[PDB]
């Protein structure tokens, strides 16, 4: 952003309808390559968002103050706002309007009327190409001067709009009243849906006047056969309308589908681990795709809707036209191809001026509900600051008998406060939950109101609130909070507040940038930073709810006698606590008991008085390359798939082309040298009436239409079913790769990436790119059989096409390399202003505590008008290339009308107007072409994400080794031996099994306890080859497991995990869904693990539903049901890993007891940490860093003072012990 | 959702993203 003036200013009545200030800044942008935020120019002063936000400010103040806030329009404020400029528009687009009409209609009938006179006169056909090229010069440059006032009054528009409803924001006084997201989409959202409104409504009061003129030109040049054509147009687009309504209703269930199978999804890749060690793969497999079916189903219906609602315009010129023909015919009128091709060409017209209107419709009904949400917000209550001045300036806070009330009407909650506050006088508030210390403070800031009494107030506070609101900025700027900075000042208030130790843990801790809430910072040290800013801050009053309650006893007392009774001696403070053992110290206790004043006064006279103050106080002390396109027409079918796609797309396209082809033959044929009688002589006449073989024409006519309409609708379903099997493909490859890939992918890379892949990749490809490559593929197609009509005409149309083609490449790279560089910008620049917005919503009580409610909105408007400079330039562009693809159309219609008046006597006037119709149909669809080019390619670049992962994941162990099965039988015991065991997660990692040997005899109990990090966690992956060894073997019962089959290998042990994972679904389905044991087995582990009584009482016992990680039942339920799930399989050997975490005693001690008993014939391999839980086992395994060094029975051990295992167990109780 | 005829009056002159 640098300009002095912006170049739109300076810009004459051309340049503002071409838009040649946008072509130097593309000029720039080609030569460069790409745009800065420094190379763009800053908002005009007339855009800017102070001046707009006074202007509409002003005219919603007038509005309330003669209708009154019950009564007020905000959609009139609106109106008033934009009029004249609205105004303006309309008339430009009544002359668009106007032109584009009298074009066609005039300008073409003309044209071909004379090609059916006899005599040539070449200085009038010449004048008519003159006019149809100064017609289409004013109505495209008639249309683009519409948009750039359209453009500028809705950037107007939504910069005042959004200035005034976070001018409203920051001063709420129930700031949770709206929600939080509410607040976000008000400022962020609404003004988009503003502009919009204002420039496509514009548009809008522009669409259905051209229409009717076509409807009446149509009658006047026809009879009363000209309502057929009017009526086909009447009953075709609420057609559409009805077509969007269906492909909305259906895309709605999809969204269900969708979240269903994400919802799976996430569970499959958060819990890998689980599914992996329990050979799981299948069943989630399975859902997944039941899952993905369905909702393939519905995307069919949704795509098969939107297909039919795609490329209408050309049908419905067909279909008018050939009603309107073919009843014109068979009643014996009469027709000629200036009047049919005229008619067509109106058509034409019409059909592109209603593709402009529904949008136009579509966006005023979103501002409507804007504007509501808008008018909602500025009638809100605000909050109030207290200004009435007390009597002596020695007192700063003054009530008086005054009682106060909330609101939510009015909820009492204090009565008859009599409080007086001098300065330097420390008060302390004192009481219970809800006795009304945060109702007080909020009284003094402002938020409440007043109902007998008097409230007095002096000086400025500081706040530092409950929650330390951070700010969303670095440490150093959140500390000074828009004040001047100082050095020792700064040094003091950071010692005073104990941030050393911060400073020192944080890698760059005065320049480290803090989130909205607080990312890498903990409770505590938000609170020393909600304090180092009040403290730096200095003001008179200072209000600290609750200062130090989640910081620690001893650096909290250590803060509070460094500052509150050291620097703040001298200023009034307003302390509200929890813990009362600080006000030994304080100058003045306050006690508060049902919004009542009860007891206050010194603390050795609360002690005296035995009050209910003393009671609590004993009580304390006790771009993308070809490769993409190639890889997504592989997975569409490969090359047969995409000729028959294109076949079917260029079949639909030459039945429209071969409708108007028999139109112009029909007319060309005539009568058919015919000789008839007229009188008393007979002679040949030239009426197609007398043709013979009419109605044979007549017929092929209404074939021609049928037949169009049936290549339409094959069309449509065989791109969707197309479309549709190659995002199925991707997915299910995709699906495939990743549940067959080692841990290490899951563990070096995020599951959000791998969900995003799945989530909206595959949305992204799904529904976006077979629409866009739909409406580009029919457009491309549409533009080239006009040309070849055309062509076929006149192969010097082709002549003069070649440059144009040239010119039409030069604009595209032109408009390539800056659209897509001014998209950017608009985004960059955005992220700041939604991090603003966000901040200020979340801090709106400090804020408005410490006055700060003008410097935050003076950076909302900053930040605002940054933003909106980018995208003012980015509709602007669009526009531009707009006028510019137009004068590359009006190029070929001229073209067109020269050769027409050039080839007079030579060329059928049948076929020139067939000629002229399709150079009219041309207009307009090389923008479309443009943009749709562009977003396929943003398509194809999510496909080439998709398409990177699935060639990019790596291959695990086979489902079967061939070295075969082990044994029918095996294991027969529970022998197990380790040898020189070498392990590592991953490659240059430190090993974390280091040469570990020991031998476990069967039906043996054995605790693995250590330290962290000792290997503990890694015998339960070694044992089940989730990681493969670096040395040494594993070898149960004689059998090396390094030759047995995964599925094999893990089909014979079980696992409880450290947390339950219980999946979404039932019962049955999270106990054995494979189906492959009785109902009796069933049942008896569940009365084994205490679950019959407790599932047999519920009304679906076995199908009962399953949330999410099973939060239904209680934890204890859910570790029953996980060992319920373990012991299912009757597995020899198990491990359980240290299934305590925050849990009862008795039920601690009935899982302990189940599990004893339950695998008193199964070897045990208990890892866990608790000391005490392990006793009494056989032996006891303590890893050291990777080694054993100590491995008996606890017997031995224990009654040896020099061994580790009893040190540490005299360590826990100690531990256990001192509290103290 | 997105339509194809909101779509061809949106992609004469505005961005293609409703949101």
């Amino acid at each position: 952003t640098s300009k002095h003036q912006h170049p739109v200013d300076n810009a004459g009545l051309f340049s503002c309808m071409t838009f040649s200030w946008l072509s130097s800044l593309a000029r720039v942008a080609h030569k460069k390559g790409e745009l800065s935020m420094e190379d763009v120019w800053s908002l005009s002063k007339h855009e800017s968002s102070d001046v707009n936000c006074r202007r509409l400010e002003r005219l919603w103040q007038e509005e309330l103050n003669e209708v009154g806030p019950d009564a007020a329009s905000l959609r009139r404020v609106v109106w008033i706002f934009c009029r004249t400029r609205l105004i303006l528009s309309i008339v430009c687009l009544m002359i668009t309007q106007l032109a584009g009409f009298s074009g066609p209609a005039f300008m073409v009938k003309h044209l071909l009327e004379y090609t059916q006179a006899t005599e040539s006169n070449l200085q009038y056909s010449l004048l008519l190409v003159l006019g149809l090229l100064l017609t289409e010069i004013v109505r495209s440059w008639s249309l683009a001067l519409t948009w750039a006032l359209n453009y500028r009054t809705g950037v107007r528009l939504r910069g005042a709009i959004l200035t005034m409803a976070f001018k409203k924001i920051l001063k709420l006084k129930n700031i949770k009243e709206k929600s939080l997201g509410e607040l976000i989409n008000i400022c962020s959202n609404d003004g988009q849906r503003m502009f919009e409104a204002a420039a496509v409504g514009s548009l809008l009061a522009g669409g259905p006047v051209v229409a009717i003129l076509g409807m009446i030109y149509n009658v006047i040049i026809l009879g009363p056969t000209g309502f057929l054509g009017s009526a086909v147009f009447i009953l075709f687009y609420p057609a559409m309308m009805f077509a969007s309504r269906l492909t909305a209703y259906f895309r709605r269930k999809c969204v269900a589908a969708t979240d269903e199978r994400v919802q799976k999804m996430n569970e499959v890749l958060t819990y890998i681990k689980f599914i992996k060690m329990y050979a799981w793969v299948k069943a989630f497999s399975q859902s997944v795709q039941k899952i993905r079916e369905e909702e393939r189903r519905i995307l069919e219906k949704a795509g098969y809707f939107q297909s039919i609602t795609v490329g209408v315009a050309p049908i419905v010129v067909v279909i008018a036209s050939v009603v309107t023909f073919s009843v014109h015919m068979t009643l014996g009128f009469d027709l000629t191809a200036a009047q049919a091709f005229t008619v067509v060409t109106v058509f034409n017209s019409m059909t592109f001026a209603l593709k402009v209107t529904p949008f136009s419709v579509k966006s005023l009904s979103e501002a409507s509900v804007a504007v509501d949400r808008f008018k909602s917000l500025f009638l809100m209550e605000e909050v109030h600051m207290i200004k009435n001045k007390p009597a002596s300036p020695h007192i700063k806070i003054e009530m008086k008998n005054a009682t106060l009330a909330w609101d939510s009407r009015l909820q009492r909650t204090l009565h008859s406060i009599d409080l007086e506050i001098q300065e330097g006088k420390l008060v302390g508030i004192c009481g219970s939950v809800g006795s009304g210390k945060t109702s007080l403070i909020s009284a003094i800031l402002g938020q409440m109101t007043l109902l007998e009494g008097s409230i007095a107030i002096s000086g400025t506070f500081a706040y530092v609130a409950q929650q330390a609101w951070i700010l969303n900025a670095t440490l150093r700027d959140n500390i000074l909070f828009g004040k001047e900075y100082d050095e020792e000042r700064y040094n003091s208030v950071l010692n005073s507040c104990c941030l050393r130790p911060d400073l020192a843990i944080l890698p760059s801790s005065d320049l480290t940038e803090i989130g909205e809430r607080g990312a890498n910072l903990s409770g505590g040290q938000r609170q020393r930073i909600s304090l180092a800013r009040a403290l730096y801050s200095d003001r008179s009053i200072y209000i600290l709810d609750d200062p130090l309650s989640a910081l620690d006893a001893h650096v909290g007392n250590h803060i509070f006698n460094s500052a509150i009774r050291k620097h703040l001696k001298s200023k009034t403070v307003l302390f509200v606590t929890h813990q009362l053992q600080y006000l030994v110290d304080c100058d003045e206790v306050i006690f508060m008991k049902e919004g009542c004043i009860t007891e206050r006064g010194t603390h050795e006279e609360l002690m005296n008085l035995n009050g209910d103050y003393a009671t609590i106080f004993n009580n304390l002390l006790l771009s993308v390359p070809w490769s993409v396109y190639g890889v997504y027409i592989q997975a569409a079918g490969g090359p047969l798939a995409f000729l028959v796609i294109m076949a079917l797309f260029m079949l639909n396209v030459g039945s429209t082309a071969f409708s108007t082809w028999w139109l112009s033959y029909w007319i060309k044929q005539g009568s058919g040298n015919t000789t008839v009688t007229r009188g008393n002589e007979t002679s040949v006449s030239d009426s197609m009436k007398d043709n013979p073989h009419m109605q044979y024409y007549a017929s092929i006519y209404a074939l021609s239409m049928a037949v169009m309409l049936i290549l339409k609708a094959i069309r449509g379903v065989v791109f969707v079913k197309g479309t549709l099997r190659a995002s199925s493909r991707l997915h299910d490859e995709l699906f495939r790769r990743i549940l067959r890939s080692p841990m290490k992918f899951f563990d070096t890379t995020p599951t959000g990436r791998i969900l995003n892949r799945f989530s909206k990749d595959m949305d992204e490809v799904d529904v976006r790119l077979p629409f866009q490559a739909e409406m580009f593929i029919q457009n491309v197609i549409l533009v080239f059989f006009c040309v070849g009509m055309i062509a076929g005409v006149f192969p010097w149309f082709l002549v003069a096409v070649g440059p144009l083609v040239i010119l039409f490449s030069v604009l595209h790279i032109v408009s390539r390399v800056l659209i897509r560089e001014l998209k950017r910008l608009d985004n960059i620049t955005q992220s700041p202003f939604l991090s603003h917005i966000t901040s200020s919503i979340q801090g709106l009580a400090t804020i408005h505590a410490y006055n700060k409610g003008q410097e935050f909105l003076h950076r909302y408007q900053e930040l605002l008008d940054d933003n909106q400079a980018p995208f003012f330039l980015f509709t602007c562009a669009m526009r531009w290339l707009a006028v510019r693809l137009d004068l590359i159309s009006i190029a070929l219609i001229t073209t067109t009308g020269l050769m027409i008046v050039l080839m007079h006597g030579q060329i059928p006037p049948a076929y020139a107007g067939l000629a002229i119709s399709y150079a009219v149909q041309l207009t307009g669809l090389f923008q479309f072409t443009v943009r749709l080019a562009s977003e396929t390619e943003a398509r194809f670049t999510s496909v080439e994400r998709i398409n990177h992962y699935i060639k990019t994941l790596s291959l695990e162990a086979p489902a079967r080794i061939k070295n075969k099965a082990p044994s029918p039988d095996w294991p027969q015991e529970g022998e197990v031996t380790f040898e020189n065991a070498e392990m590592r997660y991953r490659e240059n990692l430190p090993l974390v099994l280091k040469k570990v040997s020991f031998t476990i005899k069967p039906k043996e109990k054995i605790g693995i306890v250590g330290r962290t990090g000792s290997g503990k966690s890694s015998l339960g992956m070694a044992l089940f080859r989730l990681v493969e060894l670096s040395g040494g073997c594993i070898k149960i019962d004689g059998v090396r497991i390094s030759d047995i089959g995964l599925a094999d290998l893990r089909s014979k042990l079980s696992i409880i995990p450290q947390e339950p994972v219980l999946f979404s679904g039932t019962v049955r389905s999270n106990l054995d869904p494979f189906n492959q044991y009785t109902e009796d087995q069933i049942w008896d582990a569940l009365e084994r693990t205490h679950m019959k009584e407790c599932i047999a009482q519920l009304p679906l016992k076995l199908e009962s539903e399953v949330m999410e990680n099973g939060d239904n039942f209680s934890v204890g339920e859910r570790q029953l049901l996980c060992i319920a799930r373990a012991l299912l399989r009757h597995c020899k050997i198990l491990i359980l890993d240290e299934a305590t975490a925050a849990m009862d005693t008795e039920t601690d001690l009935l899982i302990q007891e189940t599990i004893r008993e339950a695998f008193a014939d199964c070897t045990m391999l208990t890892i866990a940490h608790r000391l005490h839980t392990v006793l009494g086992s056989d032996r006891i395994m303590v890893l050291a860093q990777g080694q054993v060094v100590e491995f008996d029975t606890p017997s031995v051990l224990l009654s040896n003072d020099s061994s580790r295992f009893y040190a540490m167990f005299a360590a826990a109780e100690n531990k256990v012990a001192v509290k103290g | 959702c997105q339509d194809a005829l909101e779509t061809a009056a949106r992609a004469e002159g505005l961005s293609l993203d409703a949101s």
